[PDB]
């Protein structure tokens, strides 16, 4: 019985940033639109497709 | 440019599929055949080249190396049927594959229009003759005279390999077109001469220069005859169109960095020519020769003047067929008696005359009699020197009267001379060798005829 979690009613206000945590990075830009096929293929050297 | 390549290639199963009797017979038809399907390659525009598609293109520079070599395959074939005659079928067939697979490099390299291709190719060409030479060659020479060959030019090649990727990650392209159009000039800066020394050294070892020649002599006398025809008429001829070709971008700093392979050059034919005037041995003879005709080639390109370059690819051309003649020459001589020193064998006008005035129309072409495209390419480059500097006439005229004086003397000691009695085995010439030779003659004497062809893009 002294071992079930209770119900707490305060008054005093939950803590906006309880770690202080700095703000976090921006992301990195996310994917892009549409695949299509390589401008000219394998740009290597000499192939051509 | 597949309508040669294809064919080319096609040329493999057949042979492979061949039967044992028909092996040559049907190796020298389609060949005769692929080189007359090369012959319209001639047909150059005025200025733009044919480009045929994205990877494969020609040129008047290209087109007469790309006929050279097609038409040279049969006689290669012609001439290795003698003394592989009693190889087993299959070893026989080896030979022949190993044959149209150097035929089928050299074409595309001579129409590869990226510069890396060209290089792959180029250096594609090496186990081929390697191949050749140290399997089927006669002495025990063979296994170092190959490993020197492919050390010289590996050790050129791979500097060139590094600097071609370098071109590649800076300039963008390597396609000879965009290379042309879109050329920069190079600075003075060490960097700059370091890739002008990577870019010129693989050429300058595959056309021999005095100092980095020393694997001719012994590649075209331990090799076949066939090997030999190949080496001294088209894989020389690869140093001077990759020079020509990569010269493009190699300027103004050629105008520096020219003088001392220029000067190599001058010396090295005279130096040259003068130990062909104390050689004992015929192929070495022969090679000497071509290392002195090719330094005339290496000092037109160094020179960089449309008349040099048009006098180049007519030498190119007209030593190819000259070297792989007298060789051939040589090589018919060799079976019959079994040794290669000068001075064995005399007197053989005697015995074998229409061989001898094979001989005697080969030495007045190797010393340039007027107006063989010998001549023309000679004179041109003396021309082009002259502009240069006046006292290179000097050293010309000197290695044009080596070059006669010991053509000559090849002549007098062979052809000339009393007879040498106890070799009692020189049968009369089979029509295999006069054909072998007339097919070689007749070809230069008609292009003297029509010099514009061989003339190179510049005429």
């Amino acid at each position: 019985e002294l071992s079930k979690v209770t119900k707490v009613k305060t008054d005093r206000p939950l803590p906006e940033n309880p770690y202080h945590s700095r703000a976090r990075p921006e992301p990195n830009p996310e994917a892009e639109g549409d695949l299509k096929p390589a401008k000219h293929g394998s740009r290597l050297f000499f192939w051509t497709m | 440019m597949l309508k040669i390549i294809i064919p080319t290639t096609m040329l493999l199963p057949m042979t492979w599929m061949s039967k044992h009797n028909m092996i040559w017979i049907n190796a020298t038809v389609h060949s005769l055949l692929i080189s007359l399907i090369s012959l319209s390659l001639l047909n150059q525009l005025g200025e733009n080249s044919l480009n045929f598609s994205l990877t494969f293109f020609s040129d008047s520079l290209s087109a007469p190396l790309l006929v050279l070599t097609t038409w040279l395959l049969p006689l290669m074939l012609m001439a290795s049927q003698s003394h592989l005659s009693k190889e087993t079928t299959t070893r026989k067939k080896l030979y022949i594959t190993m044959l149209i697979l150097l035929q089928l490099f050299l074409i595309m390299t001579f129409t590869a229009t990226e510069l890396i291709l060209f290089y792959i190719l180029f250096e594609a060409t090496l186990v081929p003759t390697l191949i050749i030479i140290t399997r089927w060659g006669n002495q025990t020479e063979r296994l170092n005279a190959g490993l020197y060959f492919l050390f010289y030019t590996l050790a050129g090649s791979l500097p060139l390999l590094v600097a071609l990727v370098y071109i590649q990650n800076t300039t963008g392209s390597l396609n000879f077109l965009i290379i042309h159009y879109w050329s920069h000039p190079l600075s003075n800066s060490w960097s700059n001469i370091f890739m002008w020394l990577a870019c010129i050294m693989a050429f300058m070892v595959k056309m021999p220069l005095y100092g980095l020649h020393l694997w001719l002599p012994k590649a075209h006398v331990e090799a076949p005859i066939a090997g030999s025809m190949v080496l001294a008429a088209v894989l020389l001829k690869l140093g001077g169109y990759g020079m020509m070709r990569i010269t493009t971008i190699l300027n103004p700093l050629t105008n520096y960095m020219a003088y001392p392979f220029l000067m190599l050059s001058m010396w090295g034919m005279i130096m040259t020519s003068s130990i062909c005037l104390r050689q004992t041995d015929l192929k070495s003879l022969i090679a000497y020769s071509s290392v002195s005709h090719m330094a005339l080639v290496i000092v037109a390109i160094m020179i960089q003047t449309p008349w040099s370059f048009m006098g180049a690819t007519a030498l190119m051309i007209a030593h190819g067929l000259t070297s792989s003649m007298l060789f051939c020459l040589a090589n018919t001589n060799y079976e019959r008696v079994h040794s290669r020193t000068m001075i064995l064998a005399r007197g053989l006008q005697t015995l074998l005359p229409l061989m001898a005035t094979w001989w005697l129309m080969a030495s007045l072409t190797n010393l340039a009699l007027p107006p063989s495209i010998n001549l023309i390419g000679e004179l041109f480059i003396i021309t082009a020197s002259f502009s240069w500097s006046n006292i290179t006439i000097i050293l010309m005229g000197m290695n044009m009267m080596i070059t006669a004086l010991y053509s000559l003397y090849m002549l007098i000691t062979t052809q000339r001379g009393k007879y040498t009695h106890h070799i009692n085995n020189i049968k009369a010439s089979f029509t295999r060798e006069n054909a072998l030779m007339a097919l070689h003659i007749l070809p230069l004497l008609l292009l003297t005829l029509n010099p514009k062809m061989i003339l190179g893009p510049l005429y």
